RNA sequence: GCAGCUUGCUACCUCGAUGUCGGUUCUUUCCAUCCUGGCCGUGCAGCAGCGGCCAAGGGUGAGGUUGUUCGCCUAUUAAAGGAGAUCGUGAGCUGGGUUUAGACCGUCGUGAGACAGGUCGGUUACUAUCUACUAGAGGUGCCCGAGGUCUGCGGGUAAGCUGCUUUUAGUACGAGAGGAACCAAGCAGCGGCGCCACUGGUGUACCGGUUGUCUGACAAGGCAUCGCCGGGCAGCUACGCGCUCAGGAAUAAGAGCUGAAUGCAUCUAAGCUCGAACUCUGACCUAAAAAGAGACCUCUUUAAGGAUUCCGGUAAAAGACCGGUUUGAUAGAAACGGGAUGUAAGCACCAAGGCAACGAGGUGUUCAGUCCGCGUUUACUAACCAUUCGUUCCUUUCACUU
RNA sequence: CCCUAACUGGAGUCCGGUGAAGCUUACAUUCUAGUGCACAGUCUAGAGACCUCUAGGGGGAAGUGAAGACCCCGUGGAGC
RNA sequence: AGGCUAAGGCGUGUCGGAGUAAUUCAGUUAAGGGAAUUCGGCAAAUUAGCUCCGUAACUUCGGGAUAAGGAGUGCCUGCU
């Protein structure tokens, strides 16, 4: 069972769920959900948004 | 005329589409025995579904070996209470009841539904049926048995449902040894399935009241121009100009779903007893939490949750032993999220 | 053909242009028809992922401009299910030119090719540089 | 000779109107069979053809031109058969064509005007009485009274059909080139039935951002399509997911056995064995309103039990259906679990700058605040109080009571 | 459009109030075939059919609306 | 203009209840494809204000022209 975390919001996606994108270059990212999927097709950044581990890890800079 | 062909929308193979004419399915087949004696039918109750991480053992499957995601469908299984033994007589009119038998003691629920058999004549009809069974006027028996629902929490009725199941045996005087042996007892699925096998399962599907031909039978819709010329969901025509009528093969609107239905071939996953080991986080959507034994089936079964559903060793299964499936996850994760 | 593993929906129908992403000189390729498609009444020709499709140059040389070939598509953005439960799409549809059986016509494929048409075409899996 | 699916002939019906062509939608039938099944012949080595016989169960599609029918063409395809149903189908649709009034071109005519040429434009009415069908109810019939479980006279089904690839096998066959079949496996297309763990859509619950404006400002709100934009649980849904065999019997064409008429021979005249995607059975759905109107068991005859009221939803257009009702988790509240959104207001500090007043915004308090048409725990409130039928009603045409 | 889905408001559906019209010789629960002015729910022979009610789309009643505007005929008109 | 509000006029563009089917009138949204639909892109969608840059064939020299095609745009602070 391969252990897959969320790109976005940095959560390990559960065995059985979860989506695979990947881009022109080779890219893949893994999308736990479809609002992780929706939030980086917007454009927004991880790190901007304070729900995800790495908004959290921005944050927790300070 | 040159003529486009379409198939027939939808089947006329479950004509007349009205209402199940119980809430429990009722089976007109039984298969044959294959070994020893055992009940050939048990009931449960439709949780919902999950899936499962399994390693794929089906042989020849391009998958074998590997890891794959399986949904499946828990049933909440409590043990069923043979409640009676009913023998039947075959002459050119075909089976009639000619006798039977109830258990002396029988849950005080079963009142619900039915005014209680006394503890009355049980030796003496056994002896009867014996008796029937020795000069050839029976040609087999089954089981009566109910379902003791009030141990569930998310089917809220304490009502049994009675059917009557078929017992399996090579000869019938084997079958009315171990209908006696089962009389009154409370049986468990593993007593009647083993994991890893393939079953029937029967429900009464999911209604959905009455619904157009669109739904009912996957019409087209009118398309383009016809869309917006007020006839969007109705069918094309009624009929020809002869013969002046309306076929009853024509899709029309009705009753959709709460019929009855069976399905072939769906694989028993997991016999489990701790309902935690299936139950996600958060409960069941609008059911709750299994509590007692239950089952897992792979795939979708007819019915939504807390039918009754029926399951009967295979009439048509076509592949031989398939093993204890290996399931590795168990999503418990919230149905909700 | 021989099975994949994965669910493939069939997301491309005919008269759907789709990049082409070899060194053959085709850019744009428009499909006509899908081969060992069999449809319905109204239904138009589908193809996924694996599926060889009968093809029309839209885009690319004056040679390969205007020209009946075949082509394998290798990327689709319509999301397709693994057998472990997960799901994958790409950003963009790819096809390949080919032959009847299966071999590509360019040397190099620009863009990752999905793991299916790897498998049930081996020669799009070598020429490809990654496969996703 | 057949058919009546082309065009004629005819004038029997219809001129107090049976709405035209083509397409579309949906259903059905025929067989003279395009494919799929079974066969026979071959100038049949194999591959593949050609010809014929049985067979109508299933399939017979997508596109470019054209109003087309028809036909041509394109790429797929097992094949992309033909025909009937008022040239099926306008109280279903469409309106491209034809078939009104306008106008142009050509031709004809002195002209008005015409054309079986072409061209541009040109209103598609109705609340369903009966019948038929699709579904849902109430009765009466049958019937100890009631309930439950069955049976199965019957009805229906395509519940499957068909390809590709692997294998057999680069084998049989063939000089080579080429190249099969039984069995076996997987996948796919179409069809059928169901389902919602997953994924996608929706989600006018909900959460947030923001524009214009109004409620004096902040805060909180109204309105602008839910104002718009972003996200989205439950539910529903497909673009998602599950299941979808045979086997047996009896036959068609046909191949044979035995076998006489006709000493022999003969598949046939009796008899017998095989033999198809057909038929039957088997699966599956439905079925005591099967008038022969069913079987069995249980409970009880002032009862069994049913309905109404009550709290509901696995059900639901009305009815019906399925449950619970204190001996209770049926619904709701409360809290908690599990979820949605994205970090509330106020306060403090910072803020480009401004002498100041102010200051969009940033950071902390704060995964906060708000919200949940899910669950759990929990009788806290509400499932209480009834009513009604199971008696022909009054009567003493009484099995009784003032 | 492939191929439809979900949702919003108004109808519809169910309830209270109000309250018309249009088809109609009669009968009428039909279905098949034939027959017959050769296109029958009523004739003939069969086959079916227990009655009532509700919802529903329109197969049929050669449904309803209009003494056919197409064609011909009339020692009928009108305009040109 | 449109939207939101005054004043003024109204809740009488004079049936209500209920919230549960199909169907229907009018809307919102819609994966992947993108005219494959259809007689025909009918219907719907796209674009859209203002500023600046830039603007073809052809032309009766008037135009074509907003051709086409690009960039910017809110709020706050301080100013010219
Ligand atoms: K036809
Ligand atoms: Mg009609
Ligand atoms: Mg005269
Ligand atoms: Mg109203
Ligand atoms: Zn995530």
């Amino acid at each position: 069972m391969e252990q897959r975390k969320c790109y976005f919001c940095g959560k390990m996606l559960e065995p059985g769920t979860g989506k695979l994108y990947v881009k022109k270059d080779g890219s893949t990212y893994f999308m736990c959900s479809s609002k992780c999927m929706s939030n980086f097709a917007l454009g927004r950044l991880p790190r901007r948004t304070e729900w995800t581990e790495k908004g959290k890890i921005q944050l927790k800079k300070a | 005329m040159a003529s486009i062909h379409r198939p027939k929308r939808g089947s006329l193979a479950f004509s007349p589409r009205k209402r199940a004419k119980s809430h429990i399915p009722r089976f007109r087949a039984w298969p044959e025995a294959t070994g020893e004696p055992k009940l050939q039918s048990f009931a449960g109750y439709k949780v919902g579904m999950t899936h499962v991480i399994m390693v794929d053992d089906t042989k020849n499957s391009l998958t074998q070996g590997m890891e794959i995601s399986v949904p499946v469908t828990v049933i909440e299984t409590p043990a069923i209470r043979v409640a009676a033994i009913r023998a039947y007589a075959e002459d050119s009119t075909g089976e009639k009841a000619i006798a039977e038998v109830w258990a002396a003691d029988l849950d005080p629920e079963l009142k619900r539904r039915i005014p209680i058999p006394a503890a009355g004549n049980q030796a003496e009809a056994l002896e009867n049926i014996g008796k029937l069974i020795e000069e050839g006027r029976v040609s087999d028996v089954r089981a009566v048995i109910y379902t003791l629902p009030k141990s569930l929490t998310g089917v809220p009725k304490k009502v049994p449902d009675i059917m009557e199941s078929g017992i399996s045996a090579r000869d019938l005087g084997t079958k009315f040894e171990y209908s006696k042996t089962i009389l009154g007892t409370l049986v468990s699925v593993t007593d009647v399935f083993k994991n890893g096998t393939l079953v029937d399962t029967a429900a009464i599907t999911i209604g959905k009241g009455t619904q157009g031909p669109v739904k009912r039978w996957g019409i087209q819709l009118m398309k383009g121009k016809h869309s917006r010329q007020g006839s969007l969901r109705q069918v094309g025509t009624l009929g020809a100009f002869n013969p002046s009528r309306v076929s009853w093969r024509v899709p029309q609107m009705g009753q959709m779903g709460y019929h009855q239905r069976t399905e072939f071939n769906k694989r028993i996953l997991k016999i489990g007893s701790d309902g935690e080991e299936v139950t996600p986080e958060g409960g069941f959507i609008n059911y709750g939490l299994v509590r007692g034994d239950y089952i897992l089936i792979k795939g979708s079964v007819p019915g939504p949750s807390k039918r009754l559903i029926r399951l009967r060793d295979p009439i048509r299964a076509k592949k031989a032993d398939l093993g204890e499936p290996n399931i590795l996850y168990i999503s418990r994760e919230s149905k909700q999220g | 053909m021989k099975g994949m593993r994965s669910n493939i929906p069939r997301a491309l129908n005919a008269g759907a242009q789709i990049a082409c992403v070899d060194n053959t000189g085709a850019k744009v390729v428009e499909i006509i028809s899908v081969k060992k498609y069999r449809g319905v009444k109204n239904r138009m020709p589908c193809a996924g992922i694996g599926d060889m499709c009968v093809v029309s140059v839209k885009k690319g040389t004056p040679e390969m401009r205007k020209q009946v070939l075949l082509a394998v598509v290798v990327r689709q953005k319509q999301e397709f299910r693994r057998p472990d439960g997960l799901h994958v799409s790409f950003e963009d549809n790819a096809m390949v030119i080919t032959d009847e059986e299966g071999i590509p016509k360019g040397t190099d494929i620009k863009g990752p090719v999905a793991r299916e048409v790897a498998e049930r075409f081996p020669k799009i899996g070598t020429t490809a540089s990654i496969i996703v």
